[PDB]
């Protein structure tokens, strides 16, 4: 059934599961033509497939070439997502195949379901959570690899860097969703907070700065304040 | 013109035959229905005055034998039986007609409703959906479940309709996931029409039989099956033009015949709004669309 606040901790048990977010699969700039009409230009996108327990991210890069000569692209994008997720599953050894896949947008349930007909013991699940996974392209290294890609390419990352050496999945995921949520609500400030201190670097094999534990607490506080502020501004509360 | 005699009417029951029905009082001297038009299937059906639950009845064809109704006081219902002794049966029948204890199948001569509802329904096919091969007629009731419904429990009493499932391997070719699910032409024409039903007439027959089971017995699984077979046609971009025109006629007479007060449970909002307004064949159901709008514009 649908994932929500109630069954939140199931994400961190030992049932392999993956989130699939398709928000950045079909990405366009909207521009005017010489005649003054509007036209879109596709840019590279990605499927964001993430094992919330382990931090393993399967960043399937969606090259603009996949759209060439295709109609109804925002609809196709959901089927292409589902096709690529299915191929990822098929590519994994059996014991690595997920028991659940939780799509972050309900529009993905049927495409994925139909693509997973060969895997009837894999539950395709919606979620009531407003996960901020769309802000994945606010992570510099992820945005860079997508933008530079010249072909379809799968790129593997651990979205938790090394956090799990010191914290739990649950905390790791909460740290991640807070960073991304702040990146989503005010990217510029969120990134400012992350690099304001030139002395805290991002390791070449990491996505996020190498904060000590105390510095993560301060960071998390700064992201929480950021998110709260933006809310008042949005609503005049 | 054929007869179905009744041994007695021991319990107060509303009897129907096809789209007609009569109130019959406890031990009222009622002894059959006469002038039943040869050439179509028929259904005689019952709803006891005391148990407005469980509508039940018998599908039959008078060419396939001589049938009569007898109340069973053990099992508590009007049972259809077959009389093998042709003479003993013409005897019973002629004696009841003479005593005029029989209702006349009340067909208006201008009226093609029953033909139109049963155009494609064959008793040989009914008897495959309702498996009971020691009887030439077929028992159906309100509560019988379908083969699909059971999968998701007694198989002897099941409605073996053709399973239709839009998210199945049957329905979706590997490699045409998106195509075949958005455009069921493959599943309809190759899997179902060419593959399972053999032709459109067997398909329309099952569709029509499913509608009638829903209408006369409120069999919920028949309703599901009727809606599935419509949706599969309406969701196919490529349908023979003859099936499209016939379908509009079929559905017209079905919508025309439904009791008005039942449109809420018999008619599935999503399927109809999709078929009439969103599907490939939105514009191919002119008669069905016109009556639906002028008669149930709420659902839409």
């Amino acid at each position: 059934g649908a994932m929500n606040s109630s069954n939140y901790a199931e994400l961190f048990n030992n049932d392999i599961k993956l989130f699939v977010d398709d928000t950045n699969v079909y990405r366009v700039t909207v521009h005017k033509t010489f005649e003054g009409n509007v036209a879109t230009k596709a840019i590279n996108g990605c499927i964001f497939t993430l094992n919330p327990k382990t931090g393993h991210l399967f960043l399937k890069i969606i090259h603009t070439s996949v759209w060439a000569g295709q109609k109804r692209l925002s609809q196709l994008a959901k089927w292409k997502t589902a096709e690529e997720v299915s191929a990822l599953v098929r590519s994994l050894p059996k014991e690595e195949q997920p028991k659940q896949i939780i799509v972050t947008r309900k529009a993905m349930l049927d495409p994925l379901e139909v693509h997973m007909l060969d895997f009837p013991n894999i539950a395709i699940r919606p979620t009531e959570l407003r996960l901020p996974f769309s802000a994945a392209m606010s992570i510099d290294k992820l945005s860079d690899v997508v933008m530079k890609a010249t072909e379809p390419q799968m790129v593997l990352f651990n979205i938790y860097d090394d956090w799990l050496d010191r914290i739990s999945s649950y905390t790791a995921f909460s740290r991640l969703t807070l960073l991304l949520r702040a990146l989503k609500t005010n990217e510029e400030s969120a990134k400012m907070i992350l690099l304001s201190d030139p002395t805290i670097t991002i390791k070449s094999y990491h996505l996020w700065p190498s904060f000590t534990d105390e510095q993560w607490i301060t960071i998390e506080s700064q992201m929480r304040d950021l998110i709260l502020t933006e809310y008042g501004r949005k609503y005049n509360v | 013109m054929n007869t179905v005699p009744f041994t007695s009417a021991p319990i107060e029951v509303t009897i129907g035959i096809d789209q007609y029905s009569f109130n019959v009082k406890e031990n009222q001297p009622f002894h059959g229905i006469k002038d039943i038009p040869i050439g179509h299937v028929h259904v005689i059906h019952f709803q006891h005055a005391d148990n407005s639950s469980m509508r039940y009845g018998y599908w039959f064809d008078c060419r396939m034998g001589n049938f009569y109704i007898q109340y069973d006081p053990k099992d508590g219902l009007y049972k259809m039986m077959e009389e093998r002794d042709g003479a003993k049966f013409e005897n019973i029948v002629h004696n009841f007609k003479e005593r005029q204890m029989m209702v006349s199948y009340p067909k208006i001569d201008e009226d093609d409703t029953w033909y139109n509802l049963t155009e494609f329904v064959q008793m040989d096919k009914i008897r495959k959906i309702v498996r009971k091969d020691e009887n030439q007629f077929s028992y159906v009731d309100s509560s019988m479940t379908t083969v699909q419904e059971n999968e998701l429990s007694d198989p002897a009493h099941s409605l073996n309709y053709t399973v239709i499932n839009f998210k199945s391997r049957e329905a979706i070719r590997p490699g045409h996931e998106m195509e075949d699910f958005l455009d069921k032409s493959y599943y309809l024409n190759t899997v179902m029409l060419q593959g399972i039903f053999k032709n459109s007439s067997n398909y329309f027959g099952e569709l029509q039989f499913a509608f009638l089971n829903a209408m006369f017995f409120g069999n919920y699984g028949s309703s599901l099956q009727w809606h599935a077979m419509i949706e599969l046609i309406c969701s196919s971009a490529t349908v023979p033009k003859h099936m499209l025109d016939k379908l509009d006629e079929i559905l017209y007479y079905q919508i025309k015949t439904l009791p008005e007060q039942y449109s809420d449970i018999l008619l599935n909002e999503r399927v109809w709004n999709i078929c009439l307004y969103s599907s490939f064949q939105k514009n191919s159901l002119h008669n069905t669309e016109k009556i639906m709008e002028n008669k149930y514009p709420e659902l839409l």
